[PDB]
């Protein structure tokens, strides 16, 4: 009992807080009390982009957390939190989980330190381009692709698993972002 | 920090049904494996159950379900032990620990179970007039154990010595404390010896002097 | 469902020694062991987890090892305050085995001594009762085995005498023995001689505290 | 040519605890160093030397520790039998230093208890050789600090008075004082009022004993 760690957590609504410690306590119910309890602290979030900087550091570093949670808000804006708190907790090397930010740029260990997910991310399907259109007699490609990092990745990643085909496709020509 | 102070002793006939008590403190009571263990005289120990206060999960020994139910309350933690009846050869004593690995024991309690009634316990005192100063205060028949036995409100500690209680002749028990102390002080402090037989509730003071 | 082996049984070591207390299992639990410690009227201690880590506020002369079997607890340096009962058990299916031992009993070892005997009549109260009782008792002598008899009117009788043996006491190990004598009030009334005979190694004769009827 | 200096002076236990004496090294003196026992009115023995082994026939609770600075030794659970003087020796040099120390002294510990005060007058056998004796007797008492006065006709007196304390009963471990006045018939026949006050720890308030001559 005397050792007591303290994961934090950043959830989006109020409900999925209860939720959250719930579960947490299962992960007591089952390993142990001797050199554990774990305890489950939370903050929910807010719109103010350097507001959640500086609300992560204050409330969640203040209390020595062990790895953050981080999660996407209930109104979408592709990025917005992950960014910040990813960036806040690199400073300490302080490794955080993804829940569902399935955007192409965070794998990438170099501009973002510390940073685990667990939801594949878009261009990983790209393996699925391949396996199917393996399968149903087909070697020809046009493919089309945007020129955000999403686009970039995700073409250089299918080129590198086709060349191993002793193959390539026949046009890889990319659109300029948000065209008329 | 954590005491988990047990409840009194019990002693009553066979078939009727007993209910004991367990009230913890100093820690989150919903987070812990409470259990419970059972130790007959000269024996050993085992294990009997054990419940989650979280979600009143339970489980239990191969061979006691169904005999005792285990309970619980999130209101004092008091986590009880639901007795259902008879079970006369259950003379013995219960512990109830704390984490699974068990820690923080409690105190005991002694659950009786016999056909015979219980006996308040008859006191006698000792008067030394030796020059060797010893004395002490003698229990004579009495049932059933457990008592306790302490030296001017448990002022003196030093040299204390307490036997183990024997049946004689008719079911009955009887103890025997002892003390020395220097001789020259024999005469200058007032000596008592309190006795309480927490079964029949009994609490003497035989108020000793020298002869 | 799994059985426990502890061997030895009254082991019994120097008040300076170690010791080297075993526990066997019948399978292969990795590691899921602990060791109890109880004394005399107490309840138990926990001391070791894991078999071998240490719990909160323990001295270091403990301290165990082994897996798979052949459990192994090493008492480094015994010191006075020991003597309590010693147990092992295992989980390893939690919860639902909770398997204990049956473990060993130290048994520190001294040098031998002399005991006093101290004798009390009845208090006249019992007398009035018509119950009387002469008890006679020992005090801090070593080892326990000693034989005590009565002497009333100068005659040997038996059947009407108790004697108990307290446990080793935590300071210096040593016994006290003590023996009660119970008869009527006529029974005690038709006599006017009592008297304890004590015999053991510590003393150099049978030394005897008569008590004359003389109230 | 080096000077040991040995601490604590005077230690105490009770029976069953343990002890850590010191022996302080005015240089560093090698690793050779020695350990000594002493009962009163005996000649001593061997412990330890080299300061780490232990010389044959010696039990196992002695043992010490130590590099050339003030080593160590623990008696541990310190039995009725032992408590006596002991001793520090070096040997760096040899044959030409042979240096001891001046050791500790280990007394037993007990609860407080009262004197028992007695006065003793001359004889008249003495008297009749013109000297006269008082004999104060302070009986079963502890510990052993308390002071004892004597009053002449209720005056102090200095320099007249001997005293003499007996050595710790291994039974009770209590001490046994004796104070003697001597003086001749002269001051013997001018005054009548003798008195012997004692005060002590264990004593509520300084108890006085007084005789008159020829009564």
């Amino acid at each position: 009992d005397p050792k007591i760690v303290n994961i934090g957590a950043v959830l989006s609504t109020r409900k999925h807080e209860q939720m959250f410690r719930e579960a947490v306590n299962q992960a007591n119910k089952r390993h142990g009390s001797w050199k554990i309890q774990l305890n489950a602290t939370s903050v929910t979030h807010k719109p103010n982009a350097i507001q959640m900087a500086l609300s992560v550091c204050e409330d969640l570093i203040s209390s020595q957390v062990y790895a953050i949670l981080v999660s996407h808000p209930p109104t979408p804006n592709d990025h917005f939190t992950p960014t910040p708190v990813s960036y806040t907790a690199g400073f300490y090397r302080i490794p955080v989980l993804g829940l569902t930010t399935r955007m192409s740029i965070y794998s990438d260990k170099s501009i973002h330190l510390s940073f685990l997910r667990t939801v594949p991310p878009y261009s990983h399907q790209s393996s699925v381009w391949f396996e199917m259109m393996r399968v149903y007699s087909w070697n020809h490609i046009i493919l089309l692709v945007s020129d955000d990092h999403e686009g970039r990745a995700a073409q250089k990643r299918l080129e590198t698993l086709l060349e191993e085909r002793e193959s390539k496709a026949e046009k890889v020509l990319q659109f300029d972002p948000g065209t008329k | 920090q954590v005491q988990l102070v047990q409840s009194g002793a019990e002693a009553k006939k066979p078939g009727e049904s007993l209910k004991i008590s367990c009230k913890a403190s100093g820690y989150s009571f919903t987070t812990f494996w409470i259990g419970w263990v059972r130790q007959m005289p000269g024996s050993g120990l085992e294990w009997i159950g054990i419940i989650y206060p979280g979600d009143s999960d339970t489980r239990y020994s191969p061979s006691f379900q169904g005999h005792v139910t285990i309970s619980a309350d999130r209101s004092t933690s008091t986590a009880y032990l639901q007795w259902s009846s008879l079970k006369a050869s259950d003379t013995a004593m219960y512990y109830c620990a704390r984490s699974a690995v068990f820690d923080y024991w409690g105190q005991g309690t002694l659950v009786t179970v016999s056909s015979a009634s219980t006996k308040g316990p008859s006191v006698f005192p000792l008067a030394p007039s030796s020059g060797t100063a010893a004395l002490g205060c003698l229990v004579k028949d009495y049932f059933p154990e457990p008592v306790t036995v302490s030296w001017n409100s448990g002022a003196l500690t030093s040299g204390v010595h307490t036997f183990p209680a024997v049946l004689q002749s008719s079911g009955l028990y009887s103890l025997s404390s002892v003390v020395t102390v220097p001789s020259s002080s024999l005469g200058t402090q007032t000596y008592i010896c309190n006795v309480n037989h927490k079964p029949s509730n009994t609490k003497v003071d035989k108020k000793v002097e020298p002869k | 469902e799994i059985v426990m082996t502890q061997s030895p049984a009254t082991l019994s070591v120097s008040p300076g020694g170690r010791a080297t207390l075993s526990c066997r299992a019948s399978q292969s639990v990795s590691s899921n062991l602990a060791w109890y410690q109880q004394k005399p009227g107490q309840a138990p201690r926990l001391l070791i987890y894991g078999a071998s880590t240490r719990a909160t506020g323990i001295p270091v002369r403990f301290s165990g090892s082994g897996s798979g079997t052949e459990f192994t607890l090493t008492i480094s340096s015994l010191q006075s305050e020991d003597f309590a009962v010693y147990y092992c058990q295992q989980y390893n299916n939690w919860p639902t085995s909770w398997t204990f031992g049956q473990g060993t009993k130290v048994e520190i070892k001294r040098t031998v001594a002399a005991p006093s005997v101290f004798i009390f009549p009845p208090s006249d109260e019992q007398l009035k009762s018509g119950t009387a009782s002469v008890v006679c008792l020992l005090n801090n002598f070593y080892p326990r085995e000693a034989k005590v008899q009565w002497k009333v009117d100068n005659a040997l009788q038996s059947g009407n005498s108790q004697e108990s043996v307290t446990e080793q006491d935590s300071k210096d190990s040593t016994y006290s023995l003590s023996s009660t004598l119970t008869l009527s009030k006529a029974d005690y009334e038709k006599h006017k001689v009592y008297a304890c005979e004590v015999t053991h190694q510590g003393l150099s004769s049978p030394v005897t505290k008569s008590f004359n009827r003389g109230e």
